[PDB]
RNA sequence: GAAACAACCCAGACCGCCAGCUAAGGCCCCAAAUUCCUAGUUAAGUGGGAAACGAGGUGGGAAGGCAUAGACAGCUAGGA
RNA sequence: UCGAUGUCGGCUCAUCUCAUCCUAGGGCUGAAGCAGGUCCUAAGGGUAUGGCUGUUCGCCAUUUAAAGAGGUACGCGAGCUGGGUUUAGAACGUCGUGAGACAGUUCGGUCCCUAUCUACCGUGGGCGUUGGAAAUUUGAGAGGAUCUGCUCCUAGUACG
RNA sequence: AACCGCUGAAAGCAUCUAAGCGGGAAGCCCACCUCAAGAUUAGAUUUCCCUAAAGAGCCGUUGAAGACUACGACGUUGAU
């Protein structure tokens, strides 16, 4: 469940779920997919944000 | 900190148009389907219908690669004992335009009953019109 | 070979090509093929050079076809085709009236057969049928469809046959 | 393709003066009074409703008391609606009269009724299933089915299997059948044939389709 | 015609022609040389 | 995981967690993850049952014979 | 599968396959015609009655356009039958000293079950179908049906 | 479908095929007959009615309708 939400919030805005993971990897970013998933279905801006981290690390 | 359900009254369909003219078959029943499951949104959880309503009109102008216009084949059976009836990809988009795609998106749904309810958002019509300009919906190149 | 030959076009003759749509225009009539999206037409002084769009077996599998099919237009209309069909029988005859054409061979009924527009038929005698046409095409299924109505028998001969048309002979009651 | 309703009233015969006995049935034909036309643009298919026949007020319903009165005829016994083409509607006005005229004599009609029901019949009348043995030792099964399947593969009873129920009471056509006169001031139609149904049973005669 | 699954060029007036996918042979100087793979 | 499948592949369940990494297997939808990138092959839905044998399918690789002293095919003439 | 899955044949009722018996369309033929022979396509229909024998089969008689090859628990006994096989009686031949035995024969010899579920054939009740009602209807679809002889004429013509 | 083509290149020819245009079976899809909107995508048209209406049902007389049902006719303004 978490994936999926996760891939669709990635998905809205940039790139997918497979290059976010790689994204906050290389980013050192801890987050789990459980409050990743939380920050995508409740809380938009800040996972613009996340991904924007993730999005210029590769 | 708890996971979410989307809480069926909160959640909203969209309605969107998709022209399926000169499109693959199956390339674009695929995006229907994500569509109708509503997979795109953040809020998806598999137990709601979080998806949207798709409008497709053209349905008889999709198309097929290879020799599948002529080779695919839709069999039936009626019930009754050598009951077993076939039509191709051709013929059947000459007599029932809308059923070609209707047929791939739905083998491509969950089969329940959430899946009886998330295909019956899919508006497909053969032709440049739809009845649906009350609900508005936005062109959706997919 | 065929493709890389170009069409050279009589002083009557023209060729114009509009939106992937060769019409071929001269003295005997108008006539006009699909060009493949596989073929550019390119025109010189009074001579038609088509050549393919890519150097690939298939793209110079399919201009040989257009040069064959456009150089029978650019005859076709400069002077036109012309087949000859002989019938062989005791009582086979055959009578050109207009479009269409009645045969009597051998049948309890004549049959009446139509020409295809394009085609004309006439007669001069009363057992050799000469068909004329523009397009080679059109002139020659009208002729086999007349000679398919009694193809020619191995036995005697008899039936509707192409003039200049070998016939195979069998011979009957042999030991 | 319009027609007509009917009544059986019988079966006769009707002798040639050559000395052949025609088997011939009386239909009578009441006025059929037009109660509505249909065509494609309100309907989107073209038709013509009528009705024949006569009903007391009481036993007409309101719905059906101003359906009639828009046409301006007298209520039925029924409404019948024939699918009809552009050629068919062609003096055919709501509140219009459509008599036996519209056959003639010599012409091939198709006649529909409701067969006699025989209620509950057996695989023997029903289907002509053959009759078992009735001596040679066969025991209370003489007008049984018989095996009704198969073993184990399919181990079902295959959809469609001929089986007792009910027989008769049903929509039957027969075609083919000539108008041997025509009579409309006494409402009239002598047609050669059987009629499915019995006297009194109404009948619709169309003109045939095989022609 | 003969339908078989070896079809050759007998004579030397036989040409292997394929339509429709399907190897055939026809011969100009003998009808009964005609073949198709089947 | 192999659709389902004691014996095949990965792997040995103390219990609990709405944490993370991987194995076999996978990433268009059912169904989690690439409609990912690069160079090609296939046109048979081959892939997604089956051989001897047949064929002028198509791609590639080592060599060869002939050729503007006109090569291969066609056509003309001869073929005694 | 032995705390039981009834054997062969017949009857009744079937359902499917195609490696097609008839009818349909074709190529080749040592195909003149008429008739065929092969092979391709084709499963829509149709595809006998008897004598003998328990027989399936097979032989035979007479037909038919034809009398197909098969699967279906060698389809079908909670649908029927019970002739054979395969209980207990009895006998013959044969084997055994014998009690007995014989894919040897012969005469005789109890076939239960009121159908719950699935399936099927019919026929209803309920609710729904964006207020309710009386009628008429469109048709997504489903089923049924699909066979064939002979005579005349073309014409005693084509062919021979 | 098999089969037979027309024009036509790949492959100067040939070639039913690769582009394109035809013929062609009791077979397939319609056409005929019956059923059919529980086709939950539950369709359409014509009327009628809404402070218990329009109607439907019970009951009764019943029917070439029928196991019970259902269906059809009639119930005093009536031939059930």
């Amino acid at each position: 469940l978490w994936i999926a939400r996760i891939n669709a919030g990635a998905r809205l805005n940039g790139l997918s779920y497979s290059r976010f993971i790689n994204g906050m990897k290389k980013a050192n970013i801890t987050i789990d997919r459980r409050v990743l998933a939380d920050i995508a279905m409740h809380d938009a801006a800040t996972f613009g944000a996340l991904v924007e981290k993730a999005k210029a690390e590769l | 900190m708890k996971t979410l359900s989307a809480k069926p009254a909160e959640v909203t369909h969209d309605w969107f148009v998709v022209d399926a003219d000169g499109k693959t078959l199956g390339r674009l029943a695929t995006q229907i389907a994500s569509r109708l499951r509503g997979k795109h949104k953040t809020n998806y959880t598999p137990h709601v219908d979080t998806g949207d309503f798709i409008v497709v009109i053209n349905a008889e102008k999709i198309a097929v690669t290879g020799k599948k216009a002529q080779d695919k084949k839709y069999y039936r059976h009626s019930g009754y004992p050598g009951g077993i009836k076939e039509t191709n990809f051709t013929k059947l988009i000459a007599h029932k335009p809308e059923d070609v795609l209707h047929k791939a998106v739905k083998g491509m749904l969950p089969k329940g009953p959430l899946g009886y309810a998330m295909i019956k958002k899919l508006k497909l019509y053969a032709g440049t019109d739809h009845p649906h300009e009350a609900q508005q919906p936005k062109e959706l190149d997919i | 070979r065929v493709a890389k030959a170009p069409v050279t076009l009589p002083n009557g003759v023209s060729v114009t090509l509009n939106d992937r749509q060769v019409e071929v225009k001269g003295k005997n009539g108008n006539l006009s093929l699909r060009l493949h999206d596989l073929v550019e037409l390119k025109q010189e002084d009074d001579v038609v050079t088509l050549s393919p769009t890519v150097d690939s077996k298939e793209a110079m599998m399919h201009t040989g076809t257009i040069r064959a099919l456009l150089n029978n237009y650019v005859i076709g209309v400069t002077e036109g085709f012309e087949r000859r069909l002989q019938l062989i029988g005791v009582g086979y005859r055959a009578q050109a009236t207009g479009n269409k054409v009645t045969l009597n061979v051998g049948y309890s009924h004549p049959v009446e057969y139509t020409l295809p527009e394009g085609v004309s038929a006439e007669t001069p005698t009363q057992t050799e049928i000469v068909l004329k046409s523009n397009d080679k095409q059109q002139l020659g299924q009208a002729a086999a469809k007349i000679r398919g109505f009694r193809p020619p028998e191995p036995y005697k001969g008899k039936g509707i046959r192409y003039s200049d048309e070998h016939v195979i002979r069998k011979e009957a009651k042999k030991k | 393709a319009i027609g007509l309703v009917g009544k059986k009233c019988g079966m006769t015969r009707v002798f040639t003066e050559a000395g052949a006995s025609i088997p011939v049935t009386v239909v009578e034909i009441s006025a059929n009074r037009i109660t509505q036309v249909k065509n494609t643009d309100v309907d989107g298919y073209q038709a013509i409703q009528v009705t024949t026949g006569t009903r007391r007020d009481s036993r007409v319903t309101a719905a059906q008391k101003g359906h009639f009165a828009k046409a301006g005829v007298a209520a039925g016994r029924g409404v019948w609606e024939f699918r009809a083409n552009d050629s068919d509607l062609e003096g055919r006005e709501i509140g219009g009269e459509i008599l036996a005229d519209l056959f003639e004599q010599g012409q091939m009609v198709d006649v529909t009724g409701n067969s006699k029901g025989k209620g509950f019949q057996g695989g023997v009348k029903r289907h002509n299933f053959s009759m078992q043995d009735a001596t040679h030792g066969n025991s209370v099964s003489h007008r049984a089915i018989g095996s009704t399947g198969q073993n184990q593969s399919p181990g079902k009873v295959f959809k469609g299997k001929k089986m007792p129920g009910q027989m008769g009471n049903k929509r039957v056509t027969v075609q083919g059948l000539e108008v041997i006169s025509v009579d409309v001031e006494k409402g009239l139609l002598v047609i050669k044939g059987a009629i499915p149904g019995a006297t009194g049973g109404d009948v619709i005669v169309r003109p045939s389709v095989k022609a | 015609m003969k339908v078989q699954a070896s079809v050759k060029k007998i004579c030397g007036s036989c040409k292997v022609v394929r339509r429709k996918g399907r190897v055939h042979i026809i011969c100009t100087a003998e009808p009964r040389h005609k073949q198709r793979q089947g």
